[PDB]
């Protein structure tokens, strides 16, 4: 019952993901250049989105032992304990990324403030409690490599393995056509008059516009195994992923471009083996004078979806598919057949259909399991 | 003898890779240089086809000619246009034979000959300098206490128009009054672009001397040059098809080398 | 020397992508790929204006390529003919010792550019014997003067001295 | 809340935004070329407008030393101020500092009265200069456009400490795009009024946070912002907007994809009203696919005396006036009649 | 494969499967000695499949015509990529579904079906 | 009697057979750099596959 999301979304001229040189991120697919919205950027954009508020809590931490006082002056001894736990110190911070994440900082606070214990056993119980935090579903969607640094202590850190085998697979976002990079020219325009023409700074910025095909690959079984049960919580995180994939964009250089372009079509499926229809756009989408590129890209996608649905058949593995357009602005069954099982016009019952096929849950009680 | 043509240059799209045409367009002295070593000569043409020789401008033919750099959209692609025409035949197979990065599409040569007689509505744009010799070059205002010391200097300063109007009816009046001299007229004129254009020209000098010959040892120097620009159009009615052809062979204004040329 | 140490220390600063593109350039001169030359220029230019002594350019390029391929760590006293020879004592003198020994002597009659593959096989058997330390500064300043026979004979006699002990 | 204003305006591109090659700015939308005016050009043209005359409280300069002896009165304070600014950390190549400094035009006299005192050393003088320009955010221009300030550290004195010297921007202007095909120029009232679509978004809570909690100043800012955007041509030196759709929500939505396919129309006068038709169609389907319960969206429609209509009910009311439009945007925040809000800077 | 699929989800299905039945082994890798240059009129997959069909027909006509012919089945999903536009009827059976290709191989094998074979284990 | 399989796939931007540095595996075929998926990796993904979880009769363990 793999959760695979295929999306079509056209973007206004903008620069969402950039490298250290300021260029928008690009990749090669099918021998031609495509615009790339990197997987980590999509993960953070959905993570830092407004709707991912009730289930957040996989907090990044490199500067440690400063939030411990926020929850006494524990900068000395708690950081010393952390160094004795392997996370060495190089500056006024800890030079090791710690994924302590879960909201059980009360346990760390009460063991740190316990001034009736030594170093070794406290560091040990810290090692079992940070390797068994297992909340914060972003942990279940992106794992850890917290295996300390064995150049400290008296070698008594018999910890437990922290790897979580996260259930998420996100492909880098793929444009359906040739990516066209553009150059923006700006000046600073010195406010007070001078003897010159006046330009306090001169720079060149980039942007691009593309129709994006996105691929989110999650499987339900590893997701519910990593979340120790709590079926309604699994429904909550898959619903949050659907809403965030539908409503948010990467917030890079959006103060100057504003590309808040919502969705054109949605492909949510449930099957037993993963597939990517990026190979539909191995042929780039060329604009015909009669139709827009969203309709064209949806037609190409429908062609390849019908290919894979018919040409890969096993009678014991039926595969369904869901199609979404805003008020059916772009139906997928233009060419020959009703490919999807149901064509949905509004987002809310698309989430409802996701809940019904996953576990038959509803969108009201799913928010009760805040966890 | 109109030899109107086009040179579509390769503007970049990444200001991280080196961009030769974009850098080349920023200096009109080198723009004129680039446009002028084309149609070089037949004097040493039979020697080398590879453009690998020490440069000297004397070998190149000293026929004055014209160009203009503009921007346009064909149907779907922005591309800056350079329009040139000259009395000699086009031979751009040597000017860009090792600088193919300067170009975007191979250049095309057209044939055109004019005929307007009098009073039609099928004319085109124009480029010119807003250059006038100063009525009052006031005595060289010097510095130190914001004072005035010098005597006089006849300079081709920018055109100081009025202060109670805008130049789409001030410069419009200017070339409307200028038109009956050159053999045409303006019934409507609205400006599109105005401003300054900059460049740099090097001056060879001589200060040092050589002990066994004349003073080969010598240093470098650069100097700037500025001009005031005016790109504008109009629906015009030529007075006579017998003297306007000279104006179509010299251009309104005679910057020529530095961009501002004839009506197109 | 106080110039080669900075070169080795700057090489140890190189991140994964840079030595990946250095790994891809094995057996290839520093011209057919632009990023490789750019990396070599960044590594090789700024150490000539701070200290008066620098290694040879070809030695620096070859050592950078080999360092990217093998990724050892710099430690004084771990030159090639000590660890070599130390591993030769862990051998059967009948058959395998002449094999590995001839593999080592192949280095003593080769010019700087062609030693990439014999040094590759020598460091491959070093990697097979799990050797972490290699004196890159010592190897570099015995390689930049590899054309004078005293240092070659000293290197060989170091192999002899490590073999008899 | 967010204030999202969509305006359809006929802007002639003859005297509009240019690039470094003199071309009008163009962008590729829907795989096909359109006409573009830059967001910072609209921001500055609104900033230096006639309606924003009272609210221009911020100065983005590089020469604080030149501004020092403008209210000091005395003559011999120009080089000492340069030395104190350099000891702060803004380096000097010439009369101007070589980084951009953005302050309000009321703390310059504070810098002058700091500099003219000669009873304390250069180190604490530079520290006090940092105390001046580290929290001087008392400007609606600062609150709207945003700023961060960080100085050079290569030979700055190490005895200075800066506060959180960044203010987050309140304005998200989109690069305005032309709905139709951009008209070609050849190789053988005079130029067409291009139907432009612009997008402006203002974060109310973040802007009033950026002005230290004031309300009437920010209300004057948003009202003058709408009036200056509607009345001023984006350029440097009436053309009234054909349709203004101003929508209030808590999330940004861009209606650019209404014109993914260009409105290719032969007739000149038959372009803008069915550009508005395409806008109405796509606002209808976006409302029917996205805005259902939870957070409803309320929007107002304005036209020059209701000339181009809208659509069914996709707006709230139709008003054919601009000051009525200001009165109608400013009352959903609750009150703030506009005849008294101008008494702020 | 299961490499960095967490951050690069590239699960894709093969659009061409060719099964041959000989008593000697061959490998049609010399078809792609020239890399496929993507042109504006076609796609990379279709061009690669065309080059493969060229090489397969060529090797079939050059290293065969024994007393024992070479029999094979060609697989494309729902027949978007038939064997190029060259000489047709090269493959004995152009099959549009994967399970039918497996069944054809199994029927060549000696006449064992697909369902009762799983009862072995 | 030899049963031969010849296949053609096409994947998205991927890191299937990366280096210990992290670089995806490359090989030279015909003088040009080609991405290579390791034969061991193909065989192991075949062995560990879902439809190979009806055939397994060996583990090939260490301890």
């Amino acid at each position: 019952m793999l959760i695979e999301i295929h999306m079509i979304q056209n973007h206004s001229p903008a620069n969402l993901n950039r490298d250290d040189l300021g260029a928008p991120k690009t990749c090669y697919f099918g021998g031609v250049l495509r615009s790339r919205i990197s997987s980590q950027c999509i993960k953070r954009s959905i993570r830092t989105s407004n709707d991912f508020k009730a289930l957040l809590g996989g907090v990044r931490t490199r500067r440690l032992a400063d939030l411990i006082q926020q929850e006494t002056e524990c900068w000395k001894k708690a950081q010393e304990i952390l160094n004795k736990c392997g996370f060495k110190n190089k500056d006024d911070n800890t030079k090791m990324l710690v994924f302590m994440s879960k909201d059980k900082i009360k346990d760390l606070a009460r063991i740190v403030l316990d001034n009736s214990l030594g170093l070794t056993e406290a560091a040990q119980q810290v090692a079992n409690v940070i390797a068994q935090a297992t909340l914060a579903p972003d942990i279940a969607l992106c794992g850890r490599m917290l295996e300390p640094n064995d150049k400290d202590k008296d070698k008594k850190v018999k910890w437990s393995n922290t790897t979580v085998e996260a259930a998420l697979q996100v492909a880098h976002a793929i444009s359906t056509h040739i990516a066209r990079p553009e150059i923006d020219y700006f000046v600073a325009a010195d406010d007070v008059p001078g003897e010159d023409a006046g330009a306090g700074h001169i720079g060149e910025s980039m942007f691009a516009s593309a129709c994006f095909y996105k691929y989110f690959s999650i499987d339900w079984e590893q997701l519910v195994k990593n979340l120790k049960g709590d079926t309604n919580l699994a429904a909550h995180t898959v619903g949050a992923f659907l809403l965030a994939a539908a409503k948010t964009n990467p917030s890079g250089k959006q103060n100057s471009f504003a590309a808040h372009n919502y969705p054109d079509g949605i492909l949510v499926e449930f099957k037993n083996s993963p597939i990517s229809y990026a190979n539909a756009f191995v042929r780039p989408v060329s604009v015909v004078k009669e139709s827009d590129l969203v309709e064209q890209s949806i037609g190409q996608l429908s062609n390849y979806v019908n290919d894979i649905r018919l040409g890969y058949y096993d009678e014991q593995s039926p595969v369904i598919g869901f199609w979404f357009s805003p008020n059916n602005r772009y139906p997928l069954g233009y060419k020959h057949s009703k490919l999807a099982s149901r064509n949905i016009g509004n987002l809310n019952e698309l989430v409802g259909a996701v809940l019904d096929y996953i576990g038959g849950f509803k969108w009201e009680e799913v928010q009760k399991s805040k966890a | 003898m109109i030899y109107l043509s086009r040179l579509l240059i390769d503007t970049g799209g990444n200001p991280d890779r080196p961009r030769p045409g974009r850098k080349w367009l920023d200096n009109i002295y080198n723009v004129h240089r680039r446009l002028s070593m084309a149609f070089p000569s037949g004097l040493r043409r039979e020697q080398d086809p590879h453009f690998l020789k020490p440069f000297s401008p004397n070998d190149f033919q000293k026929t004055p000619f014209l160009f203009r750099v503009d921007n346009n959209i064909d149907g779907n692609d922005k591309r800056a246009i350079i329009i040139v025409q000259s009395v000699l035949e086009p031979d751009w197979d040597y000017c860009f034979q090792n600088a193919l990065d300067f170009l975007a599409a191979p250049p095309e040569t057209k044939e055109y000959n004019p005929e307007f007689k009098a009073g039609q509505l099928l004319r085109f744009r124009l480029r010119v300098n807003a250059s006038v010799r100063r009525h009052i070059p006031e005595m060289v205002q010097q510095d130190g206490q914001t004072i005035e010391t010098g005597k006089i200097l006849h300079k081709r300063v920018s055109l100081t128009w009025d202060a109670s109007s805008t130049p789409d009816q001030a410069l419009a009046d200017w070339l409307a009054a200028k038109s009956p001299k050159l053999g045409f007229t303006l019934q409507r004129c609205e400006l599109l672009q105005l401003g300054w254009v900059y460049g740099s020209k090097p001056e060879p000098k001589n200060v040092k001397v050589k002990e066994q010959g004349q003073g080969y040892w010598r240093e470098h120097k650069y100097n700037p040059l500025r001009f005031r620009a005016a790109l504008l159009e109009g629906v015009l009615e030529v007075d006579d098809p017998k003297l306007f052809l000279k104006t179509l062979s010299s251009g309104i204004g005679k910057a020529k080398s530095f961009g501002f040329g004839l009506l197109s | 020397n106080r110039g080669t140490v900075d070169f080795i220390a700057s090489l140890e600063n190189l991140k994964e992508g840079d030595l990946g593109i250095l790994r891809k350039l094995r057996g290839a001169r520093l011209d057919e790929k632009l990023p490789g030359f750019d990396l070599f220029s960044a590594l090789w230019w700024p150490l000539r204006q701070k200290n008066q002594r620098a290694p040879k350019r070809e030695v620096a390029w070859l050592i950078a390529k080999l360092f990217a391929e093998f990724r050892f760590e710099q430690r004084e006293g771990a030159t090639l003919p000590i660890l070599m020879g130390g591993i030769c004592r862990k051998l059967e003198p009948k058959k395998e010792l002449p094999r590995v020994l001839a593999r080592f002597d192949q280095l003593a009659s080769l010019d700087i550019m062609q030693m990439e593959e014999p040094l590759s096989v020598i460091m491959g058997i070093l990697r097979k014997h799990q050797q972490v330390c290699l004196d890159w500064v010592g190897l570099t300043d015995v390689l930049s003067f590899w054309e004078q026979e005293p240092v070659k004979r000293e290197w060989s006699d170091s192999f002899i001295k490590a073999y008899k002990i």
